[PDB]
Formats: C-alpha cells, sequence, structure tokens
C-alpha cells in the first residue's frame, strides 16, 4: 500500500527524525562542512586550521 | 586641604597643595597579520579569524 515516491519521503523523514533524537553528544559537538567535496577517495586527509597565537 | 575653622579666614585659600599623577600611553598596542582565503569566504569565517586576534 506504499508507493515509491511515499517509501522515500517516509524513509527520509524516519531516519532524520530518528537519528536527530537519540543523539545528544553529536549534537554539542561544532559541525564542519569542508570545501573539498571528494568522491570515494575516502575523502582526503582535511587539514584544519587551528587558532592562531 | 586642612581643617579650615572660624569665622574669618584670611589668605587660607592659598597656598594648598595641587598634585597631579603621570600616565605614559606610549606605542599601540597591535595585531599584525594575514588575512586569507579561507578566512574570507564566509561572514562565519572571517568574525573567527578577527575574534582570535581581538
Amino acid at each position: 500500500a506504499l508507493n515509491e515516491g511515499q517509501i522515500v519521503t517516509l524513509a527520509v523523514d524516519e531516519i532524520i527524525e530518528t537519528i536527530s533524537a537519540i543523539t545528544p553528544m553529536a549534537q554539542k559537538a561544532k559541525k564542519y562542512t569542508p570545501p573539498a567535496a571528494s568522491m570515494q577517495r575516502s575523502s582526503n586527509t582535511i587539514w584544519m586550521p587551528v587558532e592562531q597565537e | 586641604s586642612p581643617t579650615q575653622e572660624g569665622w574669618d579666614l584670611t589668605d587660607k585659600a592659598t597656598g594648598l597643595l595641587e598634585l597631579n599623577v603621570a600616565v605614559n600611553m606610549g606605542e599601540p598596542d597591535n595585531d599584525f597579520f594575514q588575512l586569507r582565503a579561507d578566512d574570507l569566504r564566509d561572514e562565519t569565517a572571517y568574525r573567527r579569524r578577527i575574534q582570535s586576534a581581538a
């Protein structure tokens, strides 16, 4: 009784809700997005800057 | 000033000491650094760099 679009929509919605609820610690840590956007090369060894002194 | 008591105070305002303290501002405190492309790519990274400087 489920068509393909509803399958995709319900699956994505449930994944998002469940991951965002039962993960309190991952939400407290800072989120970083690297501009590299590599493709299936284990990404890269992304070298992240640290605050200057 | 010393205690000034009585109706007549002749030549008692004069002679009081006025003392000063000196401050030397000197030279400014600088934070001289380079702004790179990753700092200027968006507002948040630039704010992070400027926050680190300040």
